[PDB]
RNA sequence: CGGGGAAUCAGGGUUCGAUUCCGGAGAGGGAGCCUGAGAAACGGCUACCACAUCCAAGGAAGGCAGCAGGCGCGCAAAUUACCCACUCCCGACCCGGGGAGGUAGUGACGAAAAAUAACAAUACAGGACUCUUUCGAGGCCCUGUAAUUGGAAUGAGUCCACUUUAAAUCCUUUAACGAGGAUCCAUUGGAGGGCAAGUCUGGUGCCAAUUCCAGCUCCAAUAGCGUAUAUU
């Protein structure tokens, strides 16, 4: 016996058919689109989006007053309208079913970054975010993948020790600067 | 040279098939 | 001094040669090809077509033993050493052995330091034969080695210097000579050699100017047997320097006209792959014409092969110097 | 025409079972003696003694002449007989040498050139053979 | 060993559960006990069976399916490390002890996050828009590709210190150094019959087809990718 959790997940699910044009061209467009590392960022999303449709049908299955749909259903729509995917108008179940998985795409900080005008590409916005230049609200974030919240959108600015922001020179303007 | 690697790599890929 | 890197380029520069082109050598324009290469043959086929293994037997082959069948007496000896049980000293004791002649040196070999092994033979071992060994170049060494200088030996607790025959390790009967020995792939040193019964490892040293020796190769004994022959090929070449349907007149063979009659039935091939067979020299200068069953370039190169069965050399040394500590260069 | 009442559970069921065992790989896994007559045990791997070298003819409409070494398995005694890959790798490996031999590849069956080879060679003095052939590793003796 | 349970999941089913939770069983195989509230107890005893240790030959002593560790077996699995600081337990006890447990080491079982570059100018190539019927002009833009330049940004590392902790390590935090072939160089497999991907080259033999070998080019997934076996 020992006092360890022994409980994890796998995030993603892989295509049970490996080579079709189709899926390979929606997949490539996508990484390409926003600027993603490999096909499993896109399998991570379309398993999120997977799970979120499947719990929206189940529920869709139920009668109209029962208790377990009005709460889980407010709660899943408050969820979705919280992160930013739906509008607040659009509390509705049924609207579940028209999300794509290009709006929880968009929700990610390096696109939050790209779209706000802190960097001049989504590639500038990854590597952005990866060397410890961009914070939510007081908070240095390194993961690309942070899904922005509709509250925290407004509140992305630039990392008070980056040099770009407070303005302490990295090493190589610092180094270039004692030659001469 | 050296091939790009990573993001880079599936980058160049996108841009040689939909770009052009 | 200085002598010793110009062998030493001309070895490269052979090799490179050897390399780019497999087996050409030029047609002798003073001796006669039917005195230089009289001990010649031509095959229509490399791999099909026969060869007595007893045509021609040297001197040497009367000194060596032979094998009625190799695997059922190896089978034998091994069961006969594997079930019986000799009445001699066996396993354990610490025995003290009484031999009969040694030189005395060896005495004073102990006396620095140098460990002294022996064992037993097994029974047909003492005999001499044809040990055909395959081997693999390790890749610390790029030296060139030519297939008929001296090499130091271990096999099978064995050591001894000798001069190899280096040969393609195919599925043929026969194998073409390989004058160099490839850093790629292994080839099969023939040697005389006393009767190792396999299995044994095969290391072979080269011994450089400085007293170390270089490690080239490594690998198993793979059969004692003389009737493995190996076939040194070589090729003659020249330009087709008039073209016509089917028919081409080609000079740079010979410089003889009887020299294109003694080597009449051999048939021809060109570098770019038809076929081609001899019909008739023109005259005293070696310009011939050749039937061919398609048209030829005028950049085409003809070709004919000749080939003469190799033996090894007697240069069985069982002594082998102690080296100086090996340093990295 | 198969009953349907209401009360055919254990009718339903019986005849299930007994035609369960009318299916071939239901009885393999099922029967024992498959596991009991298998070279390898239930196992995917198996190591083994070079016994010799052996040669197998291929298909009759390509002849080609396969290279294949007779081993002894080591925990059953049984002996065998295995691929390799090319004629280069064959040089790697010696009589009287410890061989980790797998199956072809197809769960169980034979070759579509090859007739009656089974197995093939993967690890050759505790060394793979992919290793040797890259120059990766060098094997011991 | 049974169950809670795991995998797949349209629905029914199918396969797995030795394995940290619960219950049971055993302590080399059987058997009989002593003490105790509680044991047919084995880190208790007494015999037989099977092994096996020391010996002065009279005797004495044995039980890793505890933690490490070894041999054997095999396709198949880690240190003879540190500590009672945490969780709890035991005792006459606020204080002693605990290979329970905890902490390091080994660890590509498996699961999560995530580097291997970004931008600007210049040079070509495409695509828009204005002026022209068009050719054409755009210090009009946009988007790509570079044997082209340019400094800006950073981790991988090296290493003060603090923090961590029973004492440490790691992470986190911070000095200093740390990137142009940023050589600080991403692998693994497959493709010239079918799902993704070839009108290619060079050696080597048989009678232009044709065995074997090395390559190039392309494709897929990617810090991972093959293979075998079982199973779904």
């Amino acid at each position: 016996p020992v006092a360890r959790s022994w409980v994890c997940r796998k995030t993603y699910v892989t295509p049970r058919r490996p080579f079709e044009k189709s899926r390979l061209d929606q997949e490539l467009k996508l990484i390409g689109e926003y600027g993603l590392r490999n096909k499993r960022e896109v399998w991570r999303v379309k398993f999120t989006l997977a799970k979120i449709r499947k719990a929206a049908r189940e529920l869709l299955t139920l009668d109209e007053k029962d208790p377990r749909r009005l709460f889980e259903g407010n709660a899943l729509l408050r969820r979705l309208v919280r992160i930013g995917v739906l509008d607040e108008g659009k509390m509705k179940l049924d609207y579940i079913l028209g999300l794509k998985i290009e709006d929880f795409l968009e929700r990610r900080l390096q696109t939050q970054v790209f779209k706000l005008g802190l960097a001049k590409s989504i590639h500038h916005a990854r590597v952005l975010i990866r060397q410890r230049h961009i914070r939510v609200r007081k908070q240095v974030v390194n993961i690309p993948s942070f899904i922005v919240r509709l509250d925290s959108q407004k509140h992305i600015d630039f990392s008070l020790r980056s040099p770009y922001g407070g303005g302490r020179p990295g090493r190589v303007k610092r180094k270039n600067a004692k030659k001469g | 040279k050296k091939k790009k690697t990573g993001r880079a790599k599936r980058r160049m890929q996108y841009n040689r098939r939909f770009v052009n | 001094d200085e002598e010793a890197e110009a062998k030493m380029l001309e070895k490269y520069k052979q090799e490179r040669l050897e390399e780019m082109f497999p087996d050409e050598v030029d047609t002798p324009r003073d001796v006669a090809a039917r005195i230089r290469f009289q001990k010649y043959r031509g095959l229509k086929s490399f791999r099909t077509s026969p060869w007595d293994p007893k045509e021609n037997l040297p001197q040497d082959y009367a000194r060596i033993f032979q094998f009625q069948n190799f695997t059922n007496t190896r089978k034998s000896i091994f069961k006969e050493v594997e079930e019986k049980e000799v009445e001699g000293a066996e396993v354990g004791w610490y025995v003290t052995l009484h031999v009969s002649e040694v030189p005395v040196s060896v005495v004073e070999c102990f006396r620095q330091g140098t460990p002294l092994i022996a064992f037993s033979l097994l029974p047909h071992e003492q005999k001499m034969s044809v040990l055909n060994m395959v081997v693999r170049r390790d890749p610390g060494n790029t030296e060139p080695v030519k297939a008929k200088e001296e090499l130091i030996f271990h096999c099978g607790f064995r050591r001894f210097r000798a001069s190899p025959l280096f040969s393609q390790h195919t599925a043929a009967d026969k194998h073409k000579l390989q004058r160099f020995l490839t850093a790629d792939m292994a080839l099969v040193a023939t040697v005389y050699a006393p009767i190792t019964f396999p299995p044994a490892s095969v290391l072979l040293f080269k011994q450089k100017s400085n007293g170390m020796h270089s490690l080239i190769a490594t690998g198993h004994l793979m059969s004692v047997d003389p009737d493995r022959m190996v076939i040194k090929r070589v090729v003659l070449s020249g330009h087709p320097f008039k073209i016509f349907t089917k028919m081409a007149v080609v000079r740079y063979m010979f410089f003889n006209r009887e020299d294109v009659l003694w080597f009449k039935p051999v048939e021809l091939r060109t570098k770019w792959g038809r076929r081609g067979h001899i019909k008739e020299p023109l005259g005293t200068h070696g310009h011939m014409k050749c039937s061919f069953d398609g048209k030829l370039k005028s950049q085409d190169t003809v070709l004919m092969n000749l080939y003469k069965r190799v033996f090894p050399k007697w240069t069985y040394d069982p002594y082998v110097p102690e080296p100086v500590p090996w340093l990295k260069s | 025409g198969k009953c349907r009442g209401l009360r055919t559970a254990r009718k339903l069921r019986s005849h299930r079972r007994d035609q369960k065992w009318h299916d071939k790989q239901y009885k393999k896994a099922h029967l024992g003696t498959a596991l009991k007559a298998n070279p390898f045990g239930g196992a995917s791997h198996a190591k083994g003694i070079v016994l010799e070298k052996v040669g197998v003819e291929a298909k009759q409409p390509n002849s080609a002449i396969r290279k294949c070494v007779r081993v002894q398995l080591i925990k059953n005694g049984k002996k065998i007989t295995a691929f390799v890959p090319n004629d280069g790798c064959l040089n790697f490996i010696e009589e009287n040498d410890e061989v980790l031999v797998a199956g072809f590849g197809r769960k169980g069956h034979a070759v579509g050139d090859i007739p009656g080879v089974r197995f093939k060679v993967v690890k050759v003095a505790n060394v793979s053979l992919l290793a040797l052939y890259k120059g990766k590793k060098e094997r011991p003796r």
